[PDB]
C-alpha cells in the first residue's frame, strides 16, 4: 500500500524535525559573539600552472603537500610539481570527459573518470619508465562525479547512477554499495579517520554513510539545490556543503543539523568546490563567478577573495600542511595561493 | 579533445516551431541521462526537458505537451522539437552531461517574437 | 517502487532514535578546536617570506 507508506515516512519526517527543533538551543553567531573577526584575508598567487589546453575539471593535493593532480577536457591528467612548476607526467586519458580525480595517500596512484562511468587506477611508479591504468572500475551505470582513495586498494566512488561504492582495486569488484540518494551524487568526503564519509547529492542533500558497515547513518536537508561539493571539518564531527541555491552550509554531526548557512544576497549563481583551512578557521568556496570567497567559518562573513581566473573555479584544495590553496578553473589554468 | 556542439535557434515567430539538436563528440549520451536547460534575460538557469540513459523523459510544466525531447545515439546526437512556441520561451538553451559538476555547451539563443 | 518506500521508512526509523547534542554543545567544541589552531593556520596568519615553500 502505497498510501501507509507516505503517510508513515510524513510522520517520521515531522518527528526528526521536532527532536531537531528541540534541539536548536543557541546560533553559531551567539556563541561566537565574544570571537573576533580575523583579518583581511589577502592571499597572493605564488604559482600558475600552465600546460592544460582547456578546462579543468577536477584536482587533489598529495599528502606530502607538493605534488597535486588535475584533470581537464583536454585529455590529459597531469601531475605537477607544485615547488618547480615542473610538470612530473602527462597521463593521455581514454576518455577525455573527465570529471574528477584522487591522489593516493601513499603517491603510488591517482585515479580519474567521468563520463564514461569508470573509476580508472594509474600506477605511478612501475618497472621501467611507463605510467599505465593498472585497474579500471566499472559498475556505475551513470557518470563518475567524485572518487577518493582509502589505501592503495580501497577506494570510494559517487555517481550520477544516484550511489557511491567502495572498490577493491586488486579484485576490481565492488566490496560495498551505499543506496539511499534519489538523485545524483555529485561529490564526497572521507573522514580524517576514513571510517565514515559523506555524499553530496541533486535530491538536494547530503548522507553520512559507515563504510565498514555499508549505510546510511544520517539525511542532511536545507539545501534548496543540487549539492555540488562537500568536505569534512578536520576534527570529524562536521562537514560544509556547496550547492547551486548559492550556499555553504556547515553540519554537525552529533546535533544532526545544520549549524551555519554562509551567503551574501547579491551572490545567486552556484558554488563548485569548498574546502575548510588547516584549523577550520576558514572555509573555502569557488562560484560560477570566476572567484573564490574566503569565508570566516565562526563569524559567517566574507574574509577575503582569490581573484586571479578568466573564467569560473571549478575546484580546490587546501594541502595537508594547511600552507597552500590550489584553484583549478575553466580558463585552463592552476593557482596556488598563500 | 570533447566538443559538445549545439544548434538550430535563432527568430521564429510566436507559435513557430524550433529543433535545437546537440551532437557530442562521443557517445556519451549512450551511457548517461542528458537534459536541456535554458536561462532567459537576467534569471535563474532551470531545466526543460530530460532523458534517462533507458530513454524516459521529463519536462518542466511551462513546455510540457509542447517540447518534445529525443535522441539519436547512433549519431551522438539529442533534438528539442520546441513547438508552438510563446513569448516566454525566449532564452540561451544549453545541451548538458553531468549536471553542475558536467558538460555544458556555448547556448543556443531562442528568440520568440509576437 | 514500494521496494524502496519500505528502505525510506526504515531509514527515517533509524534518524528518529538518534541520540542529538544541544547544539550549542556542538557550537562550543567547534569554536574552541577552531581558537586552539588559527593562530597557527598558515592562511589565517601568513607564512614568512623565507619559511614560505612557494617562494619566487
Amino acid at each position: 500500500e502505497l498510501d501507509q507508506l507516505r503517510q508513515e515516512a510524513e510522520q517520521l519526517k515531522n518527528q526528526i524535525r521536532d527532536a531537531r527543533k528541540a534541539c536548536a538551543d543557541a546560533t553559531l553567531s551567539q556563541i561566537t559573539n565574544n570571537i573576533d573577526p580575523v583579518g583581511r584575508i589577502q592571499m597572493r598567487t605564488r604559482r600558475t600552472l600552465r600546460g592544460h589546453l582547456a578546462k579543468i575539471y577536477a584536482m587533489h593535493w598529495g599528502t606530502d603537500s607538493r605534488l597535486l593532480l588535475s584533470a581537464s577536457q583536454d585529455g590529459k591528467l597531469i601531475i605537477w610539481d607544485s615547488y618547480t612548476t615542473n610538470k612530473v607526467h602527462a597521463i593521455p586519458l581514454r576518455s577525455s570527459w573527465v570529471m574528477t580525480c584522487a591522489y593516493a595517500p601513499s603517491g603510488n596512484y591517482v585515479a580519474c573518470g567521468g563520463l564514461d562511468n569508470i573509476c580508472s587506477i594509474y600506477n605511478l611508479k612501475t618497472r621501467e619508465g611507463n605510467v599505465r591504468v593498472s585497474r579500471e572500475l566499472a559498475g556505475h551505470t551513470g557518470y563518475l562525479s567524485c572518487c577518493r582513495f582509502l589505501d592503495d586498494n580501497q577506494i570510494v566512488t559517487s555517481s550520477g547512477d544516484t550511489t557511491c561504492a567502495l572498490w577493491d582495486i586488486e579484485t576490481g569488484q565492488q566490496t560495498t554499495t551505499f543506496t539511499g540518494h534519489t538523485g545524483d551524487v555529485m561529490s564526497l568526503s572521507l573522514a580524517p579517520d576514513t571510517r565514515l564519509f559523506v555524499s553530496g547529492a541533486c535530491d538536494a542533500s547530503a548522507k553520512l554513510w559507515d563504510v565498514r558497515e555499508g549505510m546510511c547513518r544520517q539525511t542532511f536537508t536545507g539545501h534548496e539545490s543540487d549539492i555540488n561539493a562537500i568536505c569534512f571539518f578536520p576534527n570529524g564531527n562536521a562537514f560544509a556543503t556547496g550547492s547551486d541555491d548559492a550556499t555553504c552550509r556547515l553540519f554537525d554531526l552529533r546535533a544532526d543539523q545544520e549549524l551555519m548557512t554562509y551567503s551574501h544576497d547579491n551572490i545567486i549563481c552556484g558554488i563548485t568546490s569548498v574546502s575548510f583551512s588547516k584549523s577550520g578557521r576558514l572555509l573555502l568556496a569557488g562560484y560560477d563567478d570566476f572567484n573564490c570567497n574566503v569565508w570566516d567559518a565562526l563569524k559567517a562573513d566574507r574574509a577575503g577573495v582569490l581573484a586571479g581566473h578568466d573564467n569560473r573555479v571549478s575546484c580546490l584544495g587546501v594541502t595537508d600542511d594547511g600552507m597552500a590553496v590550489a584553484t583549478g578553473s575553466w580558463d585552463s589554468f592552476l593557482k596556488i595561493w598563500n | 579533445q570533447v566538443q559538445l556542439v549545439e544548434s538550430g535557434g535563432g527568430l521564429v515567430q510566436a507559435g513557430g516551431s524550433l529543433r535545437l539538436s546537440c551532437a557530442a563528440s562521443g557517445s556519451i549520451f549512450s551511457i548517461n541521462a542528458m537534459g536541456w536547460y535554458r536561462q532567459a534575460p537576467g534569471k535563474q538557469r532551470e531545466l526543460v526537458a530530460a532523458i534517462t540513459r533507458g530513454g524516459r523523459t521529463n519536462y518542466a510544466d511551462s513546455v510540457k505537451g509542447r517540447f518534445t525531447l529525443s535522441r539519436d545515439n547512433a549519431k551522438n546526437t539529442v533534438y528539442l522539437q520546441m513547438n508552438s512556441l510563446k513569448p516566454e520561451d525566449t532564452a540561451v538553451y544549453y545541451c548538458n552531461v553531468g549536471r553542475s559538476r558536467g558538460y555544458w555547451g556555448q547556448g543556443t539563443q531562442v528568440t520568440v517574437s509576437s | 517502487e514500494k521496494d524502496k518506500l519500505k528502505m525510506e521508512v526504515d531509514q527515517l526509523k533509524k534518524e528518529v532514535t538518534l541520540e542529538r547534542m544541544l547544539v550549542s554543545k556542538c557550537c562550543e567544541e567547534f569554536r574552541d578546536y577552531v581558537e586552539e589552531r588559527s593562530g597557527e593556520d598558515p592562511l589565517v596568519k601568513g607564512i614568512p617570506e623565507d619559511k614560505n615553500p612557494f617562494k619566487e
